[PDB]
RNA sequence: GGGCUAAACCAUGCACCGAAGCUGCGGCAGCGACGCGCGUUGUUGGGUAGGGGAGCGUUCUGUAAGCCUGUGAAGGU
RNA sequence: GCGAGGGGAGUGAAAAAGAACCUGAAACCGUGUACGUACAAGCAGUGGGAGCACAGCUGUGUGACUGCGUACCUU
């Protein structure tokens, strides 16, 4: 059984027990979060398609960790024009573990 | 009040310009003189 | 374990000596000595003396048995160059590099 | 005429891929003295094909 | 107050050459060349964080097209049908389902066909 | 989760046989090029050859519209100065009829090593017979 | 380019693709409001010459007859 | 070779402190191992990415194939 849901302006297809990396959520580590807007639930040959959301569909998840991703280097350089600029970046994430999917 | 706890007043010690030390400083290469001409030269400029 | 001999500051460019070292790398020392005997290169004379020294070192200093030894490692490194002057035409002078090499031979029964 | 660009160490090695020497395939053994020798040459002690051909 | 430059200059050059590992020839060995190569690699990477979002969408669309035509409908009609049916699954997920759950993808095609009829 | 990628060591390729009799050259070629690349499969991956093997029969009976039978020219250069050569479509059908379809398909396949590898899965025959019964090709109506 | 008798041209329509544009989600900074440096809010952030602002690191002087260091300093990797 | 040079032994805290001697960077030149490479066209990277090797699914090395891509300074 898997389900599709939106979070952080992106969509994710998940099954129970998977760990998903999301954009940062304002939820403390160890808490449970509800995703009550489920786009699709498929359990074998039974397939429920949301229009847009499946009625009563909910995804349970546990917040596992917060952190910052791998560092990315931004380089800007305009040849022959005496211009150069560099910047570093690390994006925040929240890891959640899917604990339950209910139609 | 010790020799390592005295500080100057805020705004009293502005750092001097240092020309010709790289792109990031904003005064690299030509050092604020622009390109060519009499005023870009060492000792260049017209009299009062 | 393994026994070493070297000829440091040998009078030959490493490129020339390496042509000979490549012939014997990995061979039994008895076969290596035969190969060097019939290689018509100045560097073969240089390398053969180092190999013979390495074999003697292994017998006298390390109690090895010659019939078991192989050339397990051999390499040639660049030594210092001697700088000389060669007069060319029209008053011009060129530099001459008299290149030298460090020859290392390693023998071992394993 | 001279290069416009410095050739690489890779290209130098490729040119030298034909420079390796070849060892003598095998030595011959004199049937009388047992010496090894270059085939069709006399031995170091002066034998050829089992006959003492030259002194020393 | 004379200042010798060696220790700081060595650290700067080493920082660039470390970023140049794996490059060919002088590009991983020679500071002048390695510096240019490290800058160009940074420019490409900035450009290709934007290109990566284009190339993957292009890949998802191509796979949805193939799976839709296996089910008897073009990509463009399939997308219009889903939008008329108020289905908001995105192309990354539609392409995932197209490969891993062909039965669910067929159900989505049927939903799109019904909204178009 | 990352997007699926086909893997060259596990891609499933099938064998088909197509009859070119009376088909329009270019409109047959596009369907051949599409299936040699794998664009018809959900597992399509731009850097992997996921396409099928296709046998083309009756290559000398392929059709072209308009006056192309006499007016379509195939050019090539030998690499020798002045060595520009040419042949009309009809001349090509008479001498090397498999080449007409092979040339058309090659132009619609990607250029580079992978595109050359996709072309090797195309087997064109002039007549109505092939020697690949061991591969059990399925009839494909393009 | 392949090829095309439309895969050309005209007209009408509905879909879709398509950018670092717009939107979504997360983050940083400038300026202005509004309240108590903080909050809230609006808005801005492509840049050569050039102007303005704020910093990193290096050697040396004091703080330092202090502090670290042969149970391993500087330097090198 | 009554060589050069070297291997042992010994001195020493240390001899890759042995006099070509404190430290011993870089260019440059080698030996060994892992992976790639003999149907393949261009600033040599970057985005995607199979396979193999390695260390504990991940980290490291390599990088077939593929989208994009004509160095830097000066003027
Ligand atoms: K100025
Ligand atoms: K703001
Ligand atoms: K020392
Ligand atoms: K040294
Ligand atoms: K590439
Ligand atoms: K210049
Ligand atoms: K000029
Ligand atoms: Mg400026
Ligand atoms: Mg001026
Ligand atoms: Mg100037
Ligand atoms: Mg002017
Ligand atoms: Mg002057
Ligand atoms: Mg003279
Ligand atoms: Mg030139
Ligand atoms: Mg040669
Ligand atoms: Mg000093
Ligand atoms: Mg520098
Ligand atoms: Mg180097
Ligand atoms: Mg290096
Ligand atoms: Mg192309
Ligand atoms: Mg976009
Ligand atoms: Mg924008
Ligand atoms: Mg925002
Ligand atoms: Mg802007
Ligand atoms: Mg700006
Ligand atoms: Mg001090
Ligand atoms: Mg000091
Ligand atoms: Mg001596
Ligand atoms: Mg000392
Ligand atoms: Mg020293
Ligand atoms: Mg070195
Ligand atoms: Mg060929
Ligand atoms: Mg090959
Ligand atoms: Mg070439
Ligand atoms: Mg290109």
């Amino acid at each position: 059984m898997y389900a599709v849901f939106q979070s952080g302006g992106k969509q994710h297809r998940v099954s129970e027990g998977q760990t998903v990396r999301l954009e940062k959520l304002d939820i403390a580590t160890g808490e449970t979060v509800e995703f009550a807007e489920v786009l699709m639930i498929a359990n074998g040959e039974e397939v429920k398609i949301g229009v847009p959301f499946v009625d009563g569909g909910v995804i349970k998840a546990e917040v596992v960790a917060h952190g910052r991703g791998e560092k990315v280097k931004i380089v800007k350089f305009r040849r022959r024009k005496h211009y150069r600029k560099q910047q570093g970046h690390r994006q925040w994430f929240t890891d959640v573990k899917i604990t339950g999917i209910s139609a | 009040m010790r020799l390592n706890t005295l500080s100057p007043a805020e705004g009293s010690k502005k750092a001097g310009k240092r020309l010709g030390r790289g792109i990031g400083s904003g005064l690299g290469k030509t050092g604020g003189r622009g390109h060519k001409g009499q005023k870009s030269r060492s000792g260049g400029g017209v009299r009062r | 374990m393994e026994t070493i001999a070297k000829h440091r500051h040998a009078r030959s460019s490493a490129q020339k000596v390496r042509l000979v070292a490549d012939l014997i790398r990995g061979k039994k020392v008895s076969q290596a000595l035969d190969i060097l005997t019939y290689t018509n290169k100045k560097a073969a004379v240089l390398v053969k003396k180092v190999l013979e020294s390495a074999i003697a070192n292994a017998e006298h200093n390390d109690g090895a048995d010659i019939d078991d030894l192989k050339v397990t490692k051999i390499f040639v490194d660049e030594g210092p160059s001697m700088k000389r002057i060669m007069p060319r035409a029209k008053g011009r002078a060129d530099r001459i590099l008299k290149r030298t090499s460090h020859i290392t031979v390693v023998v071992s029964d394993r | 005429a001279v290069q416009q660009n410095k050739p690489t160490r890779s290209k130098r090695g490729m040119r030298r891929s034909h420079d390796a020497l070849t060892a003598v395939t095998s030595l011959s053994v004199d049937k009388t003295s047992g010496e090894k020798h270059l085939r069709h040459h006399i031995t170091a002690d002066g034998y050829y094909r089992g006959r003492k051909v030259i002194a020393k | 107050a004379r200042v010798k430059r060696g220790v700081i200059a060595r650290a700067r050059h080493k920082k660039i050459l470390k970023q140049a590992k794996g490059y060919y020839g002088a590009r991983s060995r020679v500071y002048r060349v390695a510096f240019q190569a490290v800058i160009k690699a940074g420019q490409y990477a900035y450009r290709d964080r934007r290109q990566r979002k284009r190339q993957f969408r292009q890949l998802w669309i191509a796979r949805i097209n193939a799976a839709a035509r296996q089910n008897g409908i073009s990509y463009s009609k399939f997308i219009n049908g889903l939008k008329k049916a108020s289905v908001e699954i995105d192309r990354k997920i539609l392409a995932d389902i197209a490969v891993f759950d062909k039965v669910a993808f067929t159900a989505l095609v049927e939903k799109a066909k019904a909204a178009l009829a | 989760m990352k997007t699926f990628t086909a893997k060259p060591e596990t891609v499933k390729r099938d064998w088909y046989v197509v009859d070119a009799t009376g088909k329009t050259l270019g409109r047959l070629a596009t369907e051949l090029a599409r299936r040699l690349r794998g664009k018809h499969k959900a597992e399509y991956t731009p850097h992997v050859d996921t396409g099928d093997y296709i046998i083309v029969l009756n290559a000398d009976k392929v059709a072209v519209t308009g006056n192309k039978r006499t007016d379509k020219v195939y050019y090539h250069h030998t690499g020798h100065i002045g060595g520009i050569k040419q042949a009309t479509f009809e001349e090509m059908i008479a001498r090397r009829p498999e080449r007409v379809i092979e040339i058309a398909v090659k132009g619609m396949l990607p250029k580079g090593p992978l595109g050359r590898a996709m072309f090797r899965k195309l087997k064109v025959y002039a007549g109505n017979e092939h020697n690949h019964a061991a591969q059990q090709p399925q009839v494909l109506d393009i």
